[PDB]
């Protein structure tokens, strides 16, 4: 119901973001 | 009958904690699926 | 384990709005689900899974896939408003399951026939003609709705098997708004 | 060679002026240990 469109069925920001965050991390090099 | 609706009364209390539980589910979810996104 | 693939045709039509096995009828086409493959997969976690509505001509809402969170946030959302569509809804399910990966997956279709269809009498000719040659199967559920026991329905198990065949079966579960215990415990797959 | 400007306490980044060129954020090479290296004096960065 509610929680079964929320456990893993949305909640997916815990992966996405994750993983998204991953790239914007990987991107900063070292120079600045 | 034989219960001065004292037990009837606490199991009606139980089933509204459930539902209070929902709600609180329900709103601590609708703001933290709105945080993630 | 599983030699098999899942493609599902949940109903949307207009008369799904409902009371005849509890709340609101879909509402039950949903009950399944978390277990309408929950089942399925409780196999070896290599099961595919799929989502075909059946309104409107019908759409595609789930690609096959070994997961079940989409095709339950899809399910969340299959408002009824339209006339049933078949046939058209089967083929569309069969090509589905032709362009599924891993050859060694056999083909399944579980119809939730629910409201009337329109479907004329020698609809055989494409409805089961083919499962042979294609060694498809399909499964017919009827929420309720079971006019005159729809023997149009059952002609489609029937043209089915010819020898074997009937895939499970055509489980009818009656009009009482027992549960999906009968799609649960009913169902022997 | 380049001097350093600040050393971020417990951030192994470091800000660096070479001399002519500019200014930079540098990673501390594995070879070297942080504490052998200090604010002011001279390192030996490369290129690349």
């Amino acid at each position: 119901s509610e929680v079964l469109r929320v456990t893993h069925e949305l909640q997916a920001m815990k992966d996405k973001i994750k993983e998204n965050s991953e790239k914007i991390k990987v991107n900063k090099t070292l120079p600045y | 009958m034989a219960d001065p609706r004292d037990k009837a009364l606490q199991d009606y209390r139980k089933k509204l904690l459930e539902h209070k539980e929902i709600d609180g589910r329900l709103k601590e979810l609708r703001e933290q699926l709105k945080e993630l996104t | 384990m599983v030699l098999e693939s899942t493609m599902v045709c949940v109903d949307n039509s207009e008369y799904m709005r409902n009371g005849d096995f509890l709340p609101t009828r879909l509402q039950a086409q949903q009950d399944a689900v978390n277990i309408v493959c929950h089942s399925k997969t409780r196999s070896n976690p290599e099961n595919n899974v799929g989502l075909i509505t059946l309104a409107n001509d019908c759409e595609v809402l789930t690609t096959l896939t070994p997961d079940t969170g989409r095709i339950l946030s899809k399910l969340h959302t299959v408002q009824p408003k339209g006339k049933i569509t078949f046939c058209t809804g089967i083929r569309v399910a069969h090509l589905a399951l032709k362009h599924r990966q891993g050859k060694n997956h056999k083909m399944r279709i579980i119809a939730f026939v629910g409201s009337p269809v329109e479907d004329n009498e020698k609809d055989l000719v494409k409805l089961a003609k083919r499962l042979k040659k294609e060694k498809v199967n399909v499964d017919i559920i009827n929420f309720g709705e079971e006019e005159v026991n729809t023997e149009k329905l059952t002609a489609f198990v029937n043209t089915l098997n010819g020898k074997d065949g009937t895939g499970s079966h055509l489980v009818t579960v009656p009009p009482g708004p027992s549960l999906a215990d009968a799609l649960i415990s009913s169902p022997i797959l | 060679c380049t001097k350093i400007i600040n050393a971020d306490s417990e951030d192994p980044k470091y800000i660096i002026n070479v001399k002519q060129f500019a200014k930079f954020v540098v990673d501390l090479s594995d070879q070297v240990a942080p504490t052998d290296i200090e604010e002011g004096m001279r390192v030996g960065v490369d290129r690349n």
